[PDB]
């Protein structure tokens, strides 16, 4: 069927870059509208950020200009770089299926992402 | 922006049992919310989207009610496997908000 | 009985481009420029970007076209030499100014079927237009 | 009669008026209160109507209130980019009003549909009225239960109870362009009260002469214009009002 893998949740340190990684299955990433939302632990799902199909994308009023999303074409993997992080920002983030009105259907497995110094 | 509360978020019921989960969104979103099962340890998974409807794959004991600044999701037969965090989000926006989420457990 | 009843003028002229097109018809007067295909002699029985509306005859006509305006001018003055034009001199009031805005480098006259006609050239000649009193063209030397 | 007609097009399918040869009331339709949001790029209401231009191009739709702001040049957004882009340099205006009372009605309002799902972002002042069936297209075999292709028509969902900012916004967004071709369609010319037996500045039709005006007893041709003297100054001019 379709199946949608998280990876690269690890410790790093304030300031830094990591590329977070997400494998979909059977999915297109060029016309699928991509977004990601982290869960932190003992706490409810929040939204991130958002890329539309073509792109235009959009971000979150708290990580706003910190976090910049850009998926790649190879093997459709979406992608998302972390920039100027901070320790409230530890979670879990999921990834995301295409449907905008018609409601979502799958997320990634997610993988919390531990940021401290 | 547009926020979204749940209430009383933490509710305590036994199987066979019906329970009314409530989103009332601080401003208008008309039925544009989906109901979403975020089982502790896993990835969330979604009931009901936009206005009251079933999901292809999700029992049928699962239905809404409500449109606008209210909202409301039944649960005609409560299985005792379906007992997890429920979220409400804003389908038809650029920044879809979630709910705080309601809590369920064996009475 | 009129049997000359429209005009072309384009640099094609057969759907390829732009042309002006003028058809005249009892009712109403027809311009426009959308592009048709016409064949080698079409005969009449008996995207547009602009539009307009409005042997004892002999319609003269002058068309030019400078800085982009397409000028019309006419005169309708009763002729009784069936022959030939007669000897004479009348002037020609000008009628529409309409900014085609299409250049033109070729020509066609419209027929009707169930009959004479002429055409001149037009070239830079310096002119010496003699005003009446009251402000039309009796006499001129070239 | 555009914007008082009682029909306009959906937002996917936005017509399109090519208005030429007339001329637009641009300080009146400024000066009308009934639009909630009159926003203009190129040029300023205020000097609108003396800017002169050759082609105006008028789109007509219908969106949600809270897409205007999607609505507007150098802008991003499911409205902005899959059924109406504009280009980064603009030279036109942006009028938008509530439209509550107007079309939306009861029951749901599906006459209007929106382009969900694109492939790619449209090229400005581009239209895509096909309503083809499944936007991915990952299957040509057109299945009925759609997994990975979806359509991309949706009806919007409109109801005077909610009342918040989804209720719909009647926006027509104009486009002024320069062909280097004469103008068809231009501003109104205000005309002032004529003054005779004074001497008084004027200026007719380009003229911009100054002298005192006087009744006069030539009679022109119909076609002329105004008059001229042997030395070839301006002795008379037609009053073209
Ligand atoms: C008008 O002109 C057209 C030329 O195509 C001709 O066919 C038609 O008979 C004329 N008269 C009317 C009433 O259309
Ligand atoms: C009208 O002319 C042709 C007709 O096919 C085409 O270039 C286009 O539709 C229009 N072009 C212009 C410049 O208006
Ligand atoms: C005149 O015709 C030429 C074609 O040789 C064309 O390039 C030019 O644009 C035309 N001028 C006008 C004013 O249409
Ligand atoms: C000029 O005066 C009137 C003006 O309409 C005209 O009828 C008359 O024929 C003209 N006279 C001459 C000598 O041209
Ligand atoms: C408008 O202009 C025409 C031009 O001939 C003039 O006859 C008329 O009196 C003017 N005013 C109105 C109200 O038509």
């Amino acid at each position: 069927e379709v199946q949608l893998v998280e990876s690269g949740g690890g410790l790093v340190q304030p300031g830094g870059s990591l590329r977070l990684s997400c494998a979909a299955s059977g999915l297109t990433v060029s016309s699928n509208y991509m977004r990601w939302v982290r869960q932190a632990p003992g706490k409810g799902l929040e939204w991130v950020s958002l890329i539309y199909a073509g792109g235009s994308t959009f971000y979150a009023d708290s990580v706003k200009g910190r976090f910049i999303i850009s998926r790649h074409n190879s093997k459709n993997i979406l992608y998302l770089q972390m920039n100027s992080l901070r320790a409230e920002d530890t979670a879990v983030y999921f990834c995301a299926r295409d449907l905008y009105v018609f409601g979502m259907d799958v997320w990634g497995q997610g993988t919390a992402v531990t940021v401290s110094a | 922006d547009i926020q979204l509360t749940q209430s009383p978020s933490f509710l305590s019921a036994s199987v066979g049992d019906r329970v009314t989960i409530t989103c009332r969104a601080s401003q208008g979103i008309s039925s544009y919310l989906a109901w979403y099962q975020q089982k502790p340890g896993r990835a969330p998974k979604l009931l009901i989207y936009a206005a009251s409807t079933l999901q292809s794959g999700v029992p049928s004991r699962f239905s809404g009610s409500g449109s606008g600044t209210v909202f409301t999701l039944t649960i005609s037969s409560l299985q005792p496997e379906d007992f997890a965090t429920y979220y409400c989000q804003q389908l038809n926006s650029d920044s879809s908000t979630f709910g705080q989420g309601t809590k369920l457990e064996i009475k | 009985s009129n049997i000359i009843r429209g005009w072309i003028f384009g640099t094609t002229l057969d759907s390829k481009t732009q042309s002006l097109l003028i058809v005249n018809n009892a009712t109403n007067v027809v311009i426009k420029v959308c592009e048709f295909q016409f064949c080698n002699d079409p005969f009449l029985g008996v995207n547009c970007t602009f539009e307009y509306v409005s042997f004892k005859n002999l319609r003269e006509f002058v068309f030019k076209n400078i800085d982009g305006y397409f000028k019309i001018y006419s005169k309708h003055t009763p002729i009784n030499l069936v022959r030939d034009l007669p000897q004479g001199f009348s002037a020609l009031e000008p009628l529409v100014d309409l900014p085609i805005g299409i250049n033109i480098t070729r020509f066609q006259t419209l027929l009707a079927l169930h009959a004479a006609y002429y055409v001149g050239y037009l070239q830079p000649r310096t002119f010496l237009l003699k005003y009446n009193e009251n402000g039309t063209i009796t006499d001129a030397v070239d | 009669e555009v914007f008082n007609a009682t029909r306009f097009a959906s937002v996917y399918a936005w017509n399109r008026k090519r208005i030429s040869n007339c001329v637009a009331d641009y300080s009146v339709l400024y000066n009308s209160a009934s639009f909630s949001t009159f926003k203009c790029y190129g040029v300023s209401p205020t000097k609108l109507n003396d800017l002169c231009f050759t082609n105006v191009y008028a789109d007509s739709f219908v969106i949600r209130g809270d897409e205007v702001r999607q609505i507007a040049p150098g802008q991003t957004g499911k409205i902005a980019d899959y059924n109406y882009k504009l280009p980064d340099d603009f030279t036109g205006c942006v009028i938008a009003w509530n439209s509550n009372n107007l079309d939306s009605k009861v029951g749901g309002n599906y006459n209007y549909l929106y382009r969900l799902f694109r492939k790619s972002n449209l090229k400005p002042f581009e239209r895509d009225i096909s309503t083809e069936i499944y936007q991915a297209g990952s299957t040509p075999c057109n299945g009925v239960e759609g997994f990975n292709c979806y359509f991309p028509l949706q009806s919007y969902g409109f109801q005077p109870t909610n009342g918040v900012g989804y209720q719909p916004y009647r926006v027509v967004v104009l486009s002024f362009e320069l062909l280097h071709a004469p103008a068809t369609v231009c501003g109104p010319k205000k005309s002032t009260n004529l003054v005779k037996n004074k001497c008084v500045n004027f200026n007719f039709n380009g003229l911009t002469g100054t002298g005192v005006l006087t009744e006069s007893n030539k009679k022109f041709l119909p076609f002329q214009q105004f008059g001229r003297d042997i030395a070839d100054t301006t002795d008379a001019v037609r009053d073209p009002q």
